[PDB]
């Protein structure tokens, strides 16, 4: 048989078979329903639109995200998305395919319990397993030590690992992620005159952020430069024309990751949380954590993020320590590649949660010897 | 009479429309290439100045160590 | 009846030709900018390696001077 690797994530679902190099199917985790009435008779449209199909009919739909920050708030929509992934995209029956799921650190136990219950009872998978994003990112990066930063669309967390031994007391979790950046981009575009409110225009703002935004090495210097020169303006084409221009907002939105005070958050920037997490570890393992800083996740795909992160860390870390940052080109799909590597290991075949074993041990088996 | 003139005009319109479409496609291709090159060169500008400053302070430290050793 | 259609076709053909000329001009400008950026980045990446080796030699000399000082 073969193993199936899934990654619910947040805002993007990427799933495929184990042993492959890239996910076979990638689509947003969006479920939509029509908010209008409809006058044509005999069309026979379905009740709800899920996955990438709902993106093609964005104009007559309202979009809801079942996952807010790692956790799952709506379960019927989550089951719909899982059914879509298992049937429409992969065309495989989950009755004979073990499923490896992915979960963020510092999450409620109820999430894992309900995930396993739905997987075992609604889909009848022969076996399953739940794993942490950061460990699988470290698997994909080819390292065995080093503090790893994972900033997706829902949550940002740092997990330091040394010689294959995790340090749970030094794991930091922050809710600042891409969705908050998109919301701040909305809040800042109104200053120029462009107002986006509808959930359909959330995708437009997200596309603008993805294709146009960049991280500035210096904030004050860039603000001074853009206040006089006009070389920073770039134009964007809306889905119906009406070209728009954007100036300072090009680099102010990503600065929220380093200046959380922009959106009123009390916490400090990722450049400081990473250093704090490194300092929470021992004193003999800090060299390898400094020299093996790993970045992964969608929000990390900003151009110029690595240079600013390294500059800030070097400004914080002692001058003697060498600071290195690993930013592979395939940062977004690092977690899935790590999952594909892990599920194909021979020693992993006895760490699955079996069907009868789960039946004996109850839904709370997840936190037992089998993780 | 007029029908051949209209047919020729339509054929010319189609030909110039195809040429215009190709012109755009090449325009976005060139613009994307130029933007990528500009982003890369700016990033490694920042890298090269920071590296040069690192070399400068390394030389200063070496001079201080040399005089202290003397 | 057909005269208005012919006039509209001629007008849109003229607009298409003007757009084509503008597209060619913009493509030429973008290509020139891309070539300039490529030359600049080539010089930058061929001189950054010299800067890196210089700083490495400086830091090695710093280390050996510190050892002799100790
Ligand atoms: N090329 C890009 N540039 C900037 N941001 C991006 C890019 N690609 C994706 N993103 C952001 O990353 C998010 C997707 O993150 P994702 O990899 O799904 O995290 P997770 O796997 O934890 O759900 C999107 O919301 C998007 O805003
Ligand atoms: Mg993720």
């Amino acid at each position: 048989t073969t193993a199936l690797v899934c990654d619910n994530g947040s805002g993007l679902v990427k799933a495929g078979f184990a042993g492959d190099d890239a996910p076979r199917a990638v689509f947003p985790s969006i479920v939509g329903r029509p908010r209008h009435q409809g006058v044509m008779v005999g069309m026979g449209q379905k009740d709800s639109y899920v996955g990438d199909e709902a993106q093609s009919k964005r104009g007559i739909l309202t979009l809801k995200y079942p996952i807010e920050h790692g956790i799952i708030t709506n379960w019927d929509d989550m089951e719909k998305i899982w059914h879509h992934t298992f049937y429409n995209e992969l065309r495989v029956a989950p009755e004979e395919h073990p499923t490896l799921l992915t979960e963020a650190p510092l999450n409620p136990k109820a999430n894992r319990e309900k995930m396993t219950q739905i997987m075992f009872e609604t889909f009848n998978v022969p076996a399953m397993y739940v794993a942490i994003q950061a460990v699988l990112s470290l698997y994909a990066s080819g390292r065995t030590t080093g503090i790893v930063l994972d900033s997706g669309d829902g949550v940002t967390h740092n997990v330091p690992i040394y010689e294959g031994y995790a340090l749970p007391h030094a794991i930091m979790r922050l809710d600042l992620a891409g969705r908050d950046l998109t919301d701040y981009l909305m809040k800042i575009l109104t200053e120029r005159g462009y107002s986006f409110v509808t959930t359909a225009e959330r995708e437009i703002v997200r596309d603008i952020k993805e294709k146009l935004c960049y991280v500035a090495l210096d904030f004050e210097n860039e603000m001074a430069t853009a206040a006089s020169s006009s070389s920073l303006e770039k134009s964007y084409e809306l889905p119906d024309g009406q070209v728009i221009t954007i100036g300072n907002e090009r680099f102010r939105c990503p600065e929220t990751l380093f200046q959380p005070s922009f959106i009123g958050m009390e916490s400090a920037g990722i450049h400081e949380t990473t250093y704090n997490s490194i300092m929470k570890c021992d004193i003999d393992i800090r060299k390898d954590l400094y020299a093996n800083n790993v970045l992964s996740g969608g929000t990390t795909m900003y151009p110029g993020i690595a240079d600013r992160m390294q500059k800030e860390i070097t400004a914080l870390a002692p001058s003697t320590m060498k600071i290195k940052i690993i930013a592979p080109p395939e940062r977004k799909y690092s977690v899935w590649i790590g999952g594909s590597i892990l599920a194909s290991l021979s020693t992993f075949q006895q760490m699955w949660i079996s069907k009868q074993e789960y039946d004996e041990a109850g839904p709370s088996i997840v936190h037992r010897k089998c993780f | 009479s007029l029908q051949k003139k209209l047919k020729g005009t339509e054929d010319e319109l189609d030909k110039y429309s195809e040429a215009l479409k190709d012109a755009q496609e090449k325009l976005e291709l060139a613009e994307k290439k130029a933007t990528d090159a500009e982003a890369d060169v700016a990033s490694l500008n920042r890298r090269i100045q920071l590296v040069e400053e690192e070399l400068d302070r390394a030389q200063e430290r070496l001079a201080t160590a040399l005089q202290k050793l003397e």
